[PDB]
């Protein structure tokens, strides 16, 4: 039949039949699927400005200060792990470059890192793919949003409903101004973590 | 408590307290060198006491077979903490077992690490490192203490 | 389903690992060769597997010629050949394969060969995981009149991995240990102009 | 019986789909090539199947020569090669097949490859159903001294069709969309002289 | 054995063993046999005159007028789908060009398209293969015939008993003149539809 | 009633009434554009009222994935109705679900069309067209109305 | 087209000779038909 003496790479006589290899042991911690790796939160790089290239240790967090007025935009970024940008620095974004088609939900967690005596409120709004970035806080409030106050809770998680491979854009607003008593620092930093949900999948193999 | 890879191993030695300044970069320790055939686990315990007027965020995480690009009990100081001084980026250090030392919240973190080696039994081989990275720089108002100490406690578990 | 991202599939589809030109040669087995596969293997700390090599041989310009060859495998502990007419080519402890050039490529496997229980891509202490050595020559006492070049393809089967670790972003400098350029560190992500867009 | 007109039989007997001459080349897979098969496929709207290609190679004048070749397949999402010595020819994610010219033709299949559930021969909206790309070259760093021409035969297996639609009578103009000559419309049937015969 | 290393076209190692194709869905409407396509009526082209090539929209119907006298031939055509002519414009005739040998019965349906106040009678006669076209209505009446009046029914179907691959010829006569009251149009058009029965088969494959 | 491919889907919008003259060629509408994530069926209903002294014959039929060689609510007018303005001949349009609007007989035709797409869920994609073709030209005596209107009614079914 | 979106009744005098439209509620800025 046709198709003989051909070397298809994607398809053997042993060289040492008498050899018995070393039996295995119970080294703790084994990965059976790569999905167990893309299910842990990792630090995002939202402060991907062009002036932090010289000192790249400040790109892991974005600041909040008392100088900013109320009802003002703080930060914004898309929610496409494959595309270049903030999602390049996470394990999910790095592993998604080895595959072609991916689908599933996502979750993003923030973590306040200010003083214990600082209180306030921040609004986090996510818009579905297809539309435009909100121009006002009142416009953003009508959509999917989560009100976060760091005076009570220190970390909140926002879950992206569905992504596939015209991308969803997330925003962080200023619900109330940053208040602080006398004798405490006037600046606070926020770190963002991202991870995949229990329905993320990848289909085709590729090479970076 | 956090158990490394969900596997239990089967005194209280207190190391010197490093000083965390406003421009520090990080520290790391190698095991079981820091406590100086062999087969044993460990119970790492890191505490960072500070007033309520300070802010910051540490990241303590173990890293098995952590090669560089023998400190001892004193420890060592990283040079380029962004790339962990080994090429791997800091932003994905969370894959290994870890904890957060957010000063606004709890100030203690304990990690249980079992024996992880390719041979059942082992002085020249260091199993894992212990990295402490100030992800968020520490800041304070003038007049407060300029150095916040961190204490590390090591307790061998199931030694043989 | 989730079977498309398992550890077995992730380490398949044998690709080129080395190219050898003989206008006798020795090529020790080293997976830490081309940077494309080195970064993929460096994801985990302990890996256990076996390989299956394939040698496609041909003269330059691509034409084939009726010549007889000999590929010889050397275990980790053995004296490597040092001449075209040494006793290593005749000792029988280390196996060898004979195949003519005008024939299908020679396919041969190699088991998990190590005193330990798994390969170690990262060793912290001082002196270990050698996999062997292949030797290639043209059978005959006289000198062959035709130049040959062959490329070696290697597969990985029955893969087990342990203790995942962070990936690598800095460019490589040496094939044995991870020093980077500690003065021109390249950032992971791209750069915006202001954090509002 | 009625088995002679089933949908499976109607899409069998692999025929010529393209001819390539190399006096490296790229040939993307496109069933909408020769008009003989295009009209047959355009009968239905949604079709789902897989193919099985066969490459018969020979120099012009028909004589065969002992030369080694490499046919390389590229998935829908991948960078196509752009030179005789690019890194695409070495990346292992996209498979390749090696076979000498003086050998039986290389037979290889390809599964149903699409994000959707069936191919769409007619799309009404604005931007999708690419099937891949084959690349052919002669293995070797130097230049081959012999000209080759090969013809590709393709079969169709496990055919399913949906939503039949009227056939086509006007001549084709482009290989991508159905514009006709809207000034010299040709009638379907012949013509009589008076309707009594 | 003889017959190796030969490439018979009318007769495989997968290239991506690890790929899992997309599972199918329940898209409504699936054809398992081509016979389900040749079993629907389609418009015939009986007015295939040489003067309609410029304006091909008038070839789908043939007219009946009051000017024609009674007992006069109106239209006639053969009943061979394979051969060129009126049967080229139907799906059955188009699909029969992809095959060599066909057999079975046929059915032809007409449809009046005149006014509601127009009445009359028309005789449709079919002669079996082998013979001659009738020269008179009285001659045609003795054979197989169906009397159709459009004052009561609007569509009648004539079934051809058997065809095989010297062809049967069908005729349409003028039983009575076209009558119409004052104030209604004097011309009417008839459209003819053709389809196969439940015993049509094809044997060998060919290329057009 | 006629059900497209014998599969049920699982208000009453009235479009503008096109005027059918003695030399008209045809009209077509695209869906679901004409009523302007998405998954829904439809219930098309076409009525053509005329006196008993008129004659004619319409042919209303849907056509999934009908490409040309976005009209909107108004619709559009075909240029070469013999080849359906897409190359396919009109004489075999009967393969798709259809109905006849023979004026000598009933003057209403309703078609039920389910969802037919290669993906379970979908504004830029038009699923199917709706063609109305005057196969037999309309004629009348002088003094009667020169234009016979046609009304189209659309009702979404099982929308989500 | 604007009127069709609201409350409406399609009446053809070729089939029926009389139709009734019911006003939902009035009280004593008035509804317009």
């Amino acid at each position: 039949k046709p198709g003989t003496n051909q070397f298809l790479t994607t398809d053997s006589a042993p060289i040492l039949p008498g050899f018995h290899p070393t039996p295995p042991i119970h080294i703790p911690g084994e990965v059976h699927n790569l999905l167990e790796i893309c299910r842990v939160e990792t630090i995002l790089e939202v402060n991907n400005l062009k002036t932090n290239e010289t000192t790249p240790m400040q790109r892991l967090c974005f600041p909040v200060s008392v100088q900013s007025k109320t009802g003002e935009l703080c930060a914004a970024f898309r929610a496409d792990p494959g595309r270049d940008g903030p999602w390049q620095s996470t394990i999910l974004g790095q592993l998604c470059r080895y595959y072609t088609q991916w689908s599933g939900s996502l979750e993003v967690t923030f973590m306040f890192a200010g003083s214990f005596m600082a209180t306030g409120k921040m609004l986090i709004a996510y818009t579905p793919p297809g539309g435009n970035v909100p121009a006002d806080r009142i416009t953003a409030m009508l959509g999917t949003h989560v009100i976060w106050d760091f005076g009570l809770q220190s970390s909140v998680t926002l879950v992206v409903p569905w992504i596939s491979n015209t991308t969803g854009i997330i925003t962080i607003w200023y619900q109330t101004n940053y208040v602080v008593p006398i004798g405490a620092p006037t600046t606070a930093y926020i770190v963002a973590l991202a991870a995949a949900q229990d329905n993320f999948t990848m289909k085709l193999c590729k090479d970076t | 408590i956090v158990i490394a890879y969900g596997e239990w191993p089967e005194r209280f030695f207190t190391l010197d307290t490093k000083s965390w300044a406003k421009d520090s970069k990080g520290w790391y320790w190698k095991f079981p060198d820091v406590l100086t055939l062999y087969r044993s686990g460990f119970c790492v315990h890191v505490q960072c006491n500070a007033s309520k007027f300070h802010q910051g965020a540490l990241l303590v995480a173990v890293l098995p077979e952590y090669v560089l690009g023998q400190p001892g009990q004193v420890g060592a100081v990283l040079t380029h903490p962004y790339v962990l001084d080994a090429g791997i980026p800091l932003s994905q250090l969370t894959v290994c077992p870890h904890q957060w030392i957010n000063l606004r919240t709890n100030n203690c973190a304990t990690i249980i690490v079992p024996y992880m080696n390719t041979v059942p039994f082992d002085l020249n081989h260091c199993n894992f490192g212990l990295l402490v990275i100030p992800v968020v720089p520490l800041d304070f108002n003038a007049g407060a203490t300029s150095e916040i100490p961190i204490t590390v406690t090591i307790a061998p578990m199931c030694a043989e | 389903s989730t079977q498309e991202t398992a550890i077995g599939n992730f380490f398949s589809r044998a690709g080129l690992v080395s190219i050898i030109t003989m206008p006798y040669v020795n090529w020790d087995i080293d997976l830490m060769g081309y940077a494309q596969l080195r970064r993929k293997c460096e994801l985990f700390t302990y890996m256990r597997f076996d390989a299956e090599f394939t040698f496609v041989v041909a003269k330059p310009n691509g034409v084939l010629v009726p010549q007889l060859l000999q590929y010889m495998y050397v275990p980790p502990g053995a004296p490597k050949p040092t001449s075209r007419d040494s006793f290593a080519w005749q000792t029988a402890t280390n196996p060898s394969v004979f195949v003519k050039m005008t024939d299908p490529p020679a396919q041969v496997s190699v088991p998990f060969m190590s005193p330990a229980s798994a390969y170690q891509w990262f060793y912290d202490g001082y002196p270990n995981n050698m996999m062997g050595t292949f030797s290639i020559r043209t059978v005959g006492t006289e000198k062959s009149p035709h130049s040959i070049t062959l490329r070696v393809y290697m597969r990985i089967k029955h893969v087990r991995a342990w203790i995942p670790r962070p990936l690598r972003n800095q460019p490589y400098l040496f094939k044995t240990n991870p020093n980077y350029k500690g003065n021109d560190i390249k950032c992971t992500s791209t750069s915006r102009d202001k954090i509002t867009t």
